[PDB]
């Protein structure tokens, strides 16, 4: 369904689970076009550099959690329940993304580290192992 | 069960600060110091201001803790700056002026209101000097100890005459947000100013915001709907300001009915100064008309709304401001290029119980304006030639309380302020910037662990 | 054959179909190196930012049409003939890229939308389906 | 082993062969945050643009040597021994990356060209061949 | 000083002045740049 | 260097000081253990008004 930019903000997470691209497109705004010092000129350029910098930070994060085939990354290792344990219906029948981030805001830096370290290192050097026969 | 998953494209934001750049339309032509205002370096707006109402959203806003007002205020200062870097620096004016009266109508219905000053001045040649003369509004000349007078901001600031190419006509400015951000607009017709707005929308960037400079009276602003809202973080506090926002554009007609003449004096080399050559035409007094009926009725609507914060058992009084500096005592604003200071006693002069003709406002005209209460800086508007006739809405109000002494029924409110950032908060109250984090972690039956 | 930068401009599209990389390399110019205001300084920086901005716009487009394994993307869904229907020989034996873009210049924004929406959404959530067994 | 940024500099190449990500993270520094001309302002921005420019140059190189699944690219074609022929123990039991680059510094631009041309062109148009049946 | 009569103007010995003065400001170039045109290469960004 | 510069762009330019100074000695301790080390100078100077001047010291 064509919601639009943030169009699924007022929807359960599984609802927004289909409209991901619409936000991604707005990460350059195309034509933007945005002359001496020119107040609003420095602003224009500082804006664009901020935008690409922002974009590249997270694209880097995804490079690290090596998927690049984004919107979905899935492996076969279980998940830790300690971090605000909740039910399936408590998420998909009871929560939208907004309310969800309020609760998950604590464990982010934790999760970043192990998704970074564990799979990258394990999937590493096994390709090195199978590069023999 | 529930297991870990990564998504990209998750429509989630955070409250944040970032920089916002201008977006305008191509109408950049005027005649006082550069351009239109500053806005010709602006990126042209999209011909389709795309919006989208966001169903089901509830986000708390804080029109009193918003940051966009801050960026906006600094940028407007700086744009005024940049318009004032490149034109003539009028330092050699600060000279002893030989002034006499301008004998206005006998006996006095202009009381002069302007003095006739001759003075020495440099020439094209850094040599034998010249004696020129010009007419100055006695509101910007000061004595010493005919009598010798001088410019007011001189012993405190330098002065910088705007040349004749920019305007001061406010042009709709569109604050636009750089990619990766978003602008939230509270779509709720009934909104206090803060707290959770249920009906909201997202836009790529805002509407045209006439950046008018005004005091005590929101001019050309936006209008409220179905009511006349009142906004202030702590009404029960007497140290905030009450932001009233009307439903009905109460007209006001302001004019300067003189045919004034521009006399050019060469402060050579190449720099030229525009003095008031003379005044011809009907020498009335600069003023503003307002339909008494609509003002009274609408201010009664205000009576209702002020009551709703203080009880149907009260009496409210509107008095004029209690004196002080000029820039706060009056409805100061800019209009056709000129700068008007209207005394508003004729508009807050009434106590109100629990339950054409037109009003004339006599305004004075200033020249050496000190903008944004900043000292050490001084723009010098040039005498705008011709007759000035300039019409406008008044959509809001900015009031100050003095009560909570024997606080039962009779409260008295007077107008004032002096910070434009109030003006600015009055149109950005519906707006809030959010940073987008298109990275997301969430559980589904995709699986990874520690 | 080592044509060079745009070296296959005067060639049928199938000819240029082998020299794609040569243009891609020139998208940074390396050493470029391109001090107060310094006319040509603002120019230098505004140039570089324009370059990376340009690069990232299209790289984004390719991110959306999710391939990232560029120069070739192919699926199994038919193609609409309505848009200036022509023959195979009318393209490879009769046309170079230059002449081709003149004719295709109309349908671009159309094509962008469906390549963006259709495959992304279909290939989406099916990975979500096969993440069960 | 958590060495850290460049932490495996004093180690044989096979040792550093596990700590690759740690340098990659430092390619944006996150919070960096790095106002009129403002000496150090121009410096800040010129720095950031230099950083992303640097990043994108090599990411481009990897785009060309089309892997994007970085840290390892391997095919089945032999390798030329002419370029400073050495032993396996002469590398993994005798050399760290530092000493290695000193010796390989000559053949870089050579290697870049064939890794660019050969596999890209060969793996090209074969996908075009198998897009038939 | 000696001035080329092509850049001095009269008034109404006789008193004269610089020509661009009653219209423009003047800005003596100091002695380090040249005016010798040097080959400029307009280069195009990537 | 440049930061020193930028700190010195925006504040007052003291050109009209370079004026003929009327200086005498500052009679420091008799006979001399400061040898003056400072002179007392009065001078003409411009004013707020580009007009009748002032005599400061
Ligand atoms: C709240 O918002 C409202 C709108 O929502 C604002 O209302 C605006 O108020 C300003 C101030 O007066 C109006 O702008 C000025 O109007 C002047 C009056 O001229 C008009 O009437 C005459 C006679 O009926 C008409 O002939 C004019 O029409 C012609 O002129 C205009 C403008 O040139 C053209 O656009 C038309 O196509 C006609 O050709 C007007 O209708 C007018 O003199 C003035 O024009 C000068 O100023 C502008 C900008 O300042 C310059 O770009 C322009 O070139 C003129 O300036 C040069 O020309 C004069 C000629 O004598 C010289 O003397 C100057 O020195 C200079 O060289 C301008 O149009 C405006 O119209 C009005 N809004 C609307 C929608 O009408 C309120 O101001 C605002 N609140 C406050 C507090 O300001
Ligand atoms: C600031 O100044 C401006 C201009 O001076 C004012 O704008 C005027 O506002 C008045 C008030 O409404 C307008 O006057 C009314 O106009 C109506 C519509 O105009 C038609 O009729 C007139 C003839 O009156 C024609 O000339 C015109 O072409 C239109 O066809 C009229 O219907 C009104 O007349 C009715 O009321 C009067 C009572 O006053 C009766 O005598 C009539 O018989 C009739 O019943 C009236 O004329 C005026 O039109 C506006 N100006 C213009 C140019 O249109 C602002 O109001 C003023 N603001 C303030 C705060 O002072
Ligand atoms: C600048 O303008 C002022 C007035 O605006 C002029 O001031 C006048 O200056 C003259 C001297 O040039 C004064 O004359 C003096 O008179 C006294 C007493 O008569 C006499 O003793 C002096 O010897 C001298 O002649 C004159 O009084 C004074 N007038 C006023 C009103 O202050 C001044 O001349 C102008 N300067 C230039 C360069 O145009
Ligand atoms: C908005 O401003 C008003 C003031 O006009 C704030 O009310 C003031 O709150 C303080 C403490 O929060 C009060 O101080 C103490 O209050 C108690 C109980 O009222 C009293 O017994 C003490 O003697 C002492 O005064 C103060 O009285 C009170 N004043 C008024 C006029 O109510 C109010 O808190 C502000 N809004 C918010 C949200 O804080
Ligand atoms: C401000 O005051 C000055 C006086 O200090 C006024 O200047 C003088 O105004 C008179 C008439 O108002 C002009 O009179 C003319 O004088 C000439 C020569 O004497 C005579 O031939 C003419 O028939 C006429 O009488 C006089 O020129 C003028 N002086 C100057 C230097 O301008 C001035 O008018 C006052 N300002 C305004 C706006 O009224
Ligand atoms: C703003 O406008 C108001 C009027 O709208 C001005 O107030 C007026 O001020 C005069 C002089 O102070 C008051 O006159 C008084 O009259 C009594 C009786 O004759 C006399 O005994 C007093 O000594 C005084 O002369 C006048 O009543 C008063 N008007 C009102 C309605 O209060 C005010 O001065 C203006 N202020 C500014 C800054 O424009
Ligand atoms: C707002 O309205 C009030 C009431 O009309 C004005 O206050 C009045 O202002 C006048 C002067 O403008 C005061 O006159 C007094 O005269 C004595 C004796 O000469 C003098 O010594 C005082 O300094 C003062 O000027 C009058 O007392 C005062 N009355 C009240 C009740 O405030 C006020 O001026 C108006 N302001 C504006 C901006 O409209
Ligand atoms: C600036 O300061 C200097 C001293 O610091 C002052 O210099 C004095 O200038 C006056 C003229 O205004 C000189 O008077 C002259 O005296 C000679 C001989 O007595 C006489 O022939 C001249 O006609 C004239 O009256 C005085 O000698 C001189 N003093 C010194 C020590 O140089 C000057 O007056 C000050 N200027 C201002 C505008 O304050
Ligand atoms: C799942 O998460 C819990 C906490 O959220 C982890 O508990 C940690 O255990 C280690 C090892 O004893 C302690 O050093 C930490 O202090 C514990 N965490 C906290 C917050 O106290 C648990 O280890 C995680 N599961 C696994 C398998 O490691
Ligand atoms: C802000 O709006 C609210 C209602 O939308 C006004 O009253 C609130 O009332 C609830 C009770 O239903 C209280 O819990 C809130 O604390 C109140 N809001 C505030 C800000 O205190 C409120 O009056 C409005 N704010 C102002 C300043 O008028
Ligand atoms: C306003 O006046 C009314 C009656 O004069 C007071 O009574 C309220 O009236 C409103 C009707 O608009 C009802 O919705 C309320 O339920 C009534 N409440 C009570 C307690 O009578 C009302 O209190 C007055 N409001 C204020 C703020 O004083
Ligand atoms: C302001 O309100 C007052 C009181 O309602 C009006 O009455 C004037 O009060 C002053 C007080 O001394 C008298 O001097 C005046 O004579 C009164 N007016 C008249 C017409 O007699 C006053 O008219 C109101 N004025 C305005 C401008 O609102
Ligand atoms: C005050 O604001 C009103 C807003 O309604 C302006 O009214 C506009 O008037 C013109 C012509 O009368 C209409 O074409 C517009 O549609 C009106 N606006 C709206 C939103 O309907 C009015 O112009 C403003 N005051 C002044 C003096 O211009
Ligand atoms: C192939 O393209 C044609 C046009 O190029 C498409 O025709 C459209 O059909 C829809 C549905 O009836 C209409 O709303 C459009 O107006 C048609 N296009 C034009 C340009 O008029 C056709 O639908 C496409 N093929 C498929 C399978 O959708
Ligand atoms: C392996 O590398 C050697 C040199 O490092 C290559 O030798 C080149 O052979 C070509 C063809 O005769 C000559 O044109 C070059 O001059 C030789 N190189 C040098 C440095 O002289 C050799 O060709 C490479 N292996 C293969 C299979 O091509
Ligand atoms: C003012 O200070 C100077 C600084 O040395 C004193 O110097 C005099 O210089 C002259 C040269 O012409 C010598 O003849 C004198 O002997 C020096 N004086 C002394 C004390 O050594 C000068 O004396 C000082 N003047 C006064 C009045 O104190
Ligand atoms: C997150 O941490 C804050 C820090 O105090 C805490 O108040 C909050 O309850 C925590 N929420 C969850 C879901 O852990
Ligand atoms: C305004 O109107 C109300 C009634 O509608 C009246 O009581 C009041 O006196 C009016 N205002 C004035 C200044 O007369």
């Amino acid at each position: 369904v064509f919601l639009g930019f943030l169009g699924a903000a007022g929807s359960t997470m599984g609802a927004a689970s289909m409209t991901l691209t619409v936000q991604a497109r707005n990460l350059l705004s195309g034509i933007v076009q945005q002359l001496k010092l020119t107040v609003w000129g420095i602003k224009q350029l500082q804006a664009r550099v901020l935008a690409v910098e922002r974009y590249l930070r997270d694209q880097q994060l995804l490079g690290i959690w090596g998927c690049s085939g984004k919107l979905i990354c899935c492996t076969n290792v279980p998940w830790n329940s300690s971090w605000s344990n909740r039910n399936l219906s408590e998420i998909w029948d009871n929560m939208t993304w907004l309310q969800w981030d309020k609760e998950i805001s604590n464990y982010t830096q934790i999760i970043y580290g192990l998704l970074e370290e564990s799979q990258n290192q394990q999937e590493k050097n096994e390709q090195d192992l199978l590069a023999l026969d | 069960n529930l297991w870990v998953t990564v998504y990209y494209g998750v429509p989630v934001w955070k409250d944040a600060e970032t920089t916002l750049f201008c977006a305008s339309d191509a109408k950049a032509y005027e005649t006082e110091k550069h351009n239109v205002w500053a806005t010709h370096a602006c990126v042209p707006t999209d011909p389709n201001p795309q919006e989208i109402h966001l169903e089901n959203v509830t986000e708390e806003f804080n029109m009193w803790k918003n940051n966009m007002v801050e960026q906006m205020h600094t940028d407007i200062i700086s744009l005024w700056d940049q318009s004032l870097k490149p034109c003539v620096k009028l330092t050699p004016l600060c000279v002893t002026l030989q002034c006499t009266n301008v004998t206005n109508n006998i006996t006095d219905d202009m009381r002069g209101e302007l003095k006739n000053c001759s003075f020495n001045m440099t020439t094209e040649l850094r040599d034998k000097k010249q004696k020129v003369y010009s007419l100055f509004y006695r509101l910007d000349v000061v004595q010493i100890n005919n009598k010798e007078y001088r410019l007011i901001n001189c012993n405190t600031s330098a002065i910088t005459q705007a040349c004749p190419k920019v305007s001061f006509e406010p042009i709709p400015i569109h604050y636009c947000a750089p990619a990766g951000f978003a602008i939230l607009k509270c779509k709720d017709k009934k909104f206090n100013g803060t707290g959770p707005c249920p009906s909201v929308s997202t836009v790529q960037c805002t509407h045209g915001i006439k950046p008018v400079v005004s005091t005590q009276l929101l001019l050309n602003g936006s209008l409220a709907e179905e009511e006349v809202m009142i906004r202030s973080e702590n009404i029960t506090n007497n140290a905030k300001n009450i932001l009233v926002q009307f439903n009905t554009p109460v007209q006001i007609n302001c004019t300067r009915p003189n045919n004034n003449t521009r006399k050019s004096i060469r402060i050579g080399p190449g720099q030229a100064f525009y003095a008031t050559g003379d005044i011809i035409g009907d020498i009335r007094q600069a003023h503003c008309n307002v339909s008494k009926a609509t003002w009274n009725e609408t201010l009664g609507k205000v009576v209702k709304q002020l009551r709703k914060h203080f009880g149907n058992n009260t009496i409210i009084r509107f008095a004029n401001s209690s004196g002080g500096d000029l820039e706060v005592t009056t409805h100061s604003f800019n209009c056709g290029g000129e700068f008007f200071y209207c005394n508003t006693s004729g508009l807050f002069n009434s106590t109100w119980i629990s339950n054409n003709d037109s009003i004339t406002l006599p305004c004075r005209i200033k020249q050496i304006i000190n903008m944004w209460q900043r000292i050490g800086q001084a723009m010098y508007a040039p005498p705008i030639q011709g007759v000035i006739r300039c019409v406008s809405n008044i959509t809001g109000l900015i009031l100050t309380r003095d009560g909570g002494s024997t606080n039962s029924t009779t409260e008295t409110f007077r107008p004032g302020g002096g910070d434009m950032r109030d003006n600015w908060r009055s149109e950005l109250y519906k707006y809030k910037v959010v940073k987008i984090e298109p990275l997301g972690v969430a559980p589904t039956r995709c699986k990874r662990r520690v």
